[PDB]
């Protein structure tokens, strides 16, 4: 039972370390989220791969399985998980540059601290501490595998056209962004929801195979047509509850 | 966004950079220009104030 | 601060220093109930430029995979109340100390027996899509019970067969020097499992000789002693060696034949050793012996045939 | 015994240590209550769908 260590009942995430501090739910849900997004904005500064981003989402929702975002606040963690994970996925990125993209996304007023400054190396030190509390929270367990993964091999299997791959690979990204997947649900079974979504509600079908046999059999031998509508639901759940609640506020204009 | 073949190895995979620069536009387009616009400008998701 | 899932290091109690290590200085230390021996490795985190080593990022990632009775056992990852401890199983022996140590006398038995072990860890790793990339004497451990683990994987990391299309660019200056290989020094960038097999070729032969037969100073000077051992650089013996920017621009000497076992003869002496020997030799990588051929060699499957180390050893 | 046949036993023991589905299809009716909501929800799809992803 080493697997169920970073998977979580309800009852665990209603327990978090940040309810214990008194954190409301939607409140921690928000700052997971906020810490995704921030992740994802440096991560696209740095060039770094959508793996890399993948993996420092997942780190950051398992760190704050342990630690509490009183005590560590996402802004603040979220550079030293994603220099942590531009490593562990084979794309590192020097440590002056990371803490350049970061400044830029946190503080698009101040002026980028001097390299010599006394309060430069202060910000260093601190993400090269975090990074080994991140490591040591973690136990050193910093091989994630993704719904990414899972979702494209199965795309090709059923032969999804190219908008259908997109939007369930979109999905994928969306579940690592807005829920608590990752700590639920292994990679397959979030794998199948999303493509489930995106298959509703595009209006694409995917048939029984040759053998008799669902799509999601394929992925996963645990997932089932009454998990899948549920956990759609809780993931369309979570959507309404973002800010803008899903209202379409684009103008119809040009730029 | 856009997918990526998993038989990719990890030091293969490309970079997450849009080709072009994040506008403070919110036409359709620019809502959907990459991962951080829909996250922040579609759903109103921010980490800064 | 909480951290479950990384224990203090204070289990263990250090009992000395063995050596320094890719990232590290490494220690043997006895668990302080049980007295069960490890070895700490500690991360050395001087290097604060960029933060935890991605050197030893490798290596853990790699060992949590790897599990085979020739590959070193990782056990845990413990802290201090701070600095990181890697904490392997203890290994009473290493190879170099041992062909360093005058007492120590291997049969040809026991020869074949140690590179038949080491062949089949590298057989292991190479088909797990893992190169080692630091073959020499000095990280070959021998147990007690006279069972050969390769380890310090700190330079390790994963390779591909990607993909009749884009090569890979990995790190060139890698493996140390000595038992670095020919198509390294020429600058490749998208090399594979040979370059453990070079180093498995020197290792061997130093079960001979007893002393590394190839200790160059600079990367020219290591060219300089592979050709003079393994006979001279050239298209004949290694197409499209040409295609290196660094073929021309380093001038290497063309005369030397290969020289290989005519300067091992006198002290390797078995034939069926001197061949497999020739075999891993190879300058070209394409046409240097791999694993699978080595390990089914007639060396290995002539008399004698190959014995346990665990008489050798406790002496 | 023989060599050959020991030898081949260990080359094995070190190995072992070692169109299904139809083209998708649109579909109109019936609609599920997932189905229903979710359009309501995110909208249209097919004005979405050149939206999400590369061209
Ligand atoms: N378990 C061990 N037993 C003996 N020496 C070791 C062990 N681990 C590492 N070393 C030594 O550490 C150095 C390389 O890390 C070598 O000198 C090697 O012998
Ligand atoms: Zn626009
Ligand atoms: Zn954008």
């Amino acid at each position: 039972n080493n697997n169920k260590r970073w998977y979580f009942t309800r009852e665990q995430l209603e327990n978090s370390p940040s309810r214990r501090f008194g954190v409301d739910p939607d409140k921690e849900l928000s700052y997971r989220q906020q810490a995704a997004n921030l992740l994802q904005d440096m991560g696209q500064r740095l060039n770094v791969s959508q793996l890399t981003i993948n993996t420092a989402i997942v780190y950051m929702h398992r760190f704050y399985m342990i630690q509490s975002f009183t005590q560590f606040p996402g802004n603040s963690v979220a550079p030293a998980a994603l220099f942590l994970a531009a490593k562990v996925e084979e794309q590192p990125k020097k440590l002056e540059h990371v803490i350049k993209v970061a400044h830029t996304c946190l503080h698009p007023q101040e002026s980028l601290p001097d390299t010599r400054s006394e309060a430069y190396l202060q910000q260093v030190q601190d993400l090269v501490i975090l990074e080994s509390i991140i490591l040591q929270t973690l136990g050193f367990e910093l091989t994630i595998d993704h719904p990414h993964t899972h979702v494209v091999k199965c795309t090709q299997l059923v032969r999804a056209s190219k908008d259908l791959a997109q939007t369930s690979y979109f999905m994928a990204t969306n579940s690592l962004h807005l829920t608590t997947f990752s700590l639920q649900y292994t990679p397959p079974v979030v794998a199948c929801v999303c493509i489930h979504l995106a298959c509703k509600w595009s209006n694409w079908e995917i048939p029984v195979s040759t053998d008799g046999k669902h799509w999601w059999e394929y992925v996963d031998a645990t997932v089932t047509l009454e998990l899948l509508d549920e956990l759609t639901h809780e993931f369309l759940q979570i959507l309404e509850k973002t800010p803008n609640r899903l209202k379409r506020i684009w103008n119809w204009r040009a730029c | 966004m856009e997918p990526v073949d998993p038989r990719l190895e990890p030091w293969k995979h490309p970079g997450s950079q849009p080709k072009t620069a994040c506008t403070n536009c919110y036409c359709k387009k620019c809502c959907f220009h990459c991962q951080v616009c829909f996250i922040t400008k579609a759903l109103g998701i921010s980490y800064g104030r | 601060v909480e951290c479950p899932f990384c224990d203090e290091v204070s289990k263990y109690e250090k009992l000395a220093k063995i050596g320094q290590g890719t990232f590290g200085e490494v220690f043997k230390a006895r668990h302080r109930k049980t007295g069960q021996k490890v070895a700490l490795k500690k991360v050395l985190m001087e290097n604060e430029k960029e933060g935890f080593p991605i050197t030893a990022l490798r290596e853990i990632k790699i060992l949590q995979l790897l599990k085979h009775e020739n590959v070193v056992n990782l056990i845990e990852i413990c802290r201090t109340k701070g600095s990181i401890y890697l904490v392997f199983d203890f290994c009473e022996h290493d190879l170099a100390g041992l062909l360093s140590n005058v007492l120590v006398k291997f049969t040809l038995s026991e020869i074949k027996r140690v590179m038949q072990m080491l062949l089949n860890g590298l057989y292991y790793i190479h088909r797990n899509k893992i190169l080692h990339r630091d073959m020499k004497a000095a990280n070959v451990l021998i147990t007690r019970d006279g069972v050969l683990k390769l380890a310090d994987f700190g330079l390790a990391r994963a390779f591909s067969l990607a993909k009749n299309s884009q090569p890979n660019r990995y790190t060139n200056r890698v493996v140390t020097l000595w038992y670095r290989p020919p198509e390294l020094l020429l600058g490749e960038r998208d090399y594979g499992p040979p370059i453990d097999l070079w180093g498995a070729g020197c290792i061997m032969a130093e079960m001979w000789t007893r002393s590394p037969i190839m200790q160059g100073n600079t990367e020219q000077h290591q060219l300089a002693l592979i050709s003079q051992l393994c006979g001279s650089i050239t298209p004949e013996v290694w197409p499209n060696v040409d295609n290196y920017e660094l073929y021309e621009k380093l001038e290497l000497v063309k005369g030397q034949k290969r020289k290989v076992k005519d300067r091992l003869k006198a002290y390797v002496r078995d034939p069926y050793a001197l061949d497999l020997i020739d075999k891993l030799l190879v300058l070209d990588p394409a046409q240097r012996i791999d694993s699978d051929d080595a390990l089914n060699h007639d060396f290995f499957w002539s008399d004698p045939m190959p014995s346990d180390l665990k008489g050798m050893l406790s002496t | 015994e023989d060599r050959n046949v020991l030898r081949m036993k260990e080359r094995e023991r070190r190995n072992q240590e070692i169109p299904l589905f139809a083209e998708p299809y649109k579909v109109t009716s019936k609609e599920d209550k997932l189905s229903s909501r979710i359009q309501s929800m995110l909208g249209n799809y097919d004005e979405m769908k050149d939206f999400i992803g590369d061209r």
